[PDB]
């Protein structure tokens, strides 16, 4: 960091880069292993108000599939629509 | 049209010099192997309605580079292909012939998940 | 008539009235039921603005945990925690949300009881609920700057 200039210059000249910007390593700047305690939120249905399970039943309110045809003038369709042509990109587009 | 693109982008898949006269031909072509299909049939109706429709333009707007949204399905050089890939079908199902019914009924209630 | 804050007016289980709705009803059955409560007995009991509605169903709820024969789950249960919660309430322990789930519990044991006493201990409640709302809020709002 311990390293001298004159070090640093020939880290950086054969690189071709400065490197004492950001280093591999870490430093001072991590967050410390002692962070204060949280205080962690609540759901968005802890309501004690109205907040009955017959409203939000995930696991019950799956259906079987639907029976569309069974062995027991025309459009032609697809199962969606043909997927778009994306432009290149804006920022860089031939790397 | 235009200058002809040097590359489709998909290795594999070359540039076609001359696109329009040959996806032309090429949907006369499922065009002419449908006509065995007797008129009953389904696929017939299906790919008689998507060939001549899609025939129609071609034949009218010469432009590839306009063909591209015309069709919305990518580049012509692979919907050639995949007009190929139809003739293929046309081939193929000619011998199918699924238009009678089931071979077999489901034996009991294979189906009907959970047991 | 200024005095009297509300008015029992036919019986515990009927639905306490203020004088914003006792100005004009008629003690018959039919304006009884239309004025959110029953005549019931004819028990009118006349309640003023000295004494406190919070309290008044105090008493009156405590009586009625002292009366469920505890046979149903909802009598049984429902009304000592209607206790618990409504004796906050004199005090003001509680947030806001707490009326709505004093409401939302009352309806839960409003008819799914075995007898009539159930949903005629939520009947007071609701009326106390639906008519002083204001009154709850703001002795609860003092329970917490008291006892900041
Ligand atoms: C090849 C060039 C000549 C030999 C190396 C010279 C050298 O390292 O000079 C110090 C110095 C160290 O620079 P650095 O590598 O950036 O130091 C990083 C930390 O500051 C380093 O901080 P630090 O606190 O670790 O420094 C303490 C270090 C200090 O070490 C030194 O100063 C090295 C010289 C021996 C002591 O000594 C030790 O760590 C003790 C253990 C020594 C191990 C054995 C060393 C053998 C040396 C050669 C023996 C004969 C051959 O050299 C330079 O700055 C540039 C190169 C030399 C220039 C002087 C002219 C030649
Ligand atoms: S509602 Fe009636 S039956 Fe149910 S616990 Fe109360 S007194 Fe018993």
């Amino acid at each position: 960091a311990s390293a001298t200039r004159v070090i640093q210059l020939l880290r950086n000249w054969a690189s071709g880069r400065d490197l004492q910007a950001k280093l591999q390593l870490r430093y001072q700047e991590i967050s410390k292993r002692t962070q204060p305690p949280p205080k962690l939120p609540v759901g968005p249905s802890h309501k004690l108000s109205n907040n009955y399970y017959c409203t939000r039943d995930g696991r019950r309110e799956a259906m079987p599939p639907s029976i569309v045809m069974s062995s027991q003038e025309k459009k032609a369709v697809t199962p969606a629509p043909p997927i778009k042509r994306w432009e290149l990109s804006k920022d860089q587009p031939y790397l | 049209a235009g200058l002809l693109k040097k590359t489709t982008g998909l290795v594999g898949l070359a540039v076609c010099e001359t696109p329009h006269e040959r996806l032309k031909i090429l949907y006369t072509k499922i065009l002419d192997v449908l006509g065995q299909i007797p008129k009953n049939a389904a696929y017939r109706k299906y790919t008689e309605q998507i060939t001549n429709e899609k025939l129609g333009m071609v034949k009218a707007e010469p432009d590839v580079k306009k063909l591209e949204e015309q069709l919305q399905g990518g580049q012509i050089e692979e919907v050639i292909l995949q007009a190929e890939n139809e003739l293929s079908l046309a081939r193929k199902m000619l011998r199918w012939k699924p238009w009678e019914p089931l071979v077999e009924e489901p034996p009991a209630n294979q189906w009907k998940w959970p047991i | 008539w200024d005095n009297l804050l509300a008015v029992i007016p036919g019986g515990s289980s009927t639905p306490l009235i203020p004088k914003s709705v006792c100005e004009t009803v008629l003690m018959d059955f039919d304006a009884l039921v239309q004025a959110q409560t029953g005549l019931g007995t004819a028990a009118v009991i006349v309640m003023d603005r000295s004494t406190d509605i919070v309290k008044a169903i105090a008493r009156l709820i405590e009586f009625y945990k002292h009366e469920s024969c505890g046979q149903c789950t909802p009598c049984r249960e429902g009304v000592d925690w209607m206790n618990k919660v409504m004796a906050r309430f004199v005090k003001g322990d509680a947030r806001p949300a707490e009326i709505d789930s004093l409401w939302e519990i009352s309806k839960q044991i409003e008819g799914h009881t075995i007898c009539a006493l159930g949903d005629g201990a939520a009947w007071p409640v609701q009326g106390l609920i639906r008519h002083f709302r204001p009154e709850l809020e703001e002795r609860m709002q003092q329970f917490a700057l008291q006892h900041q």
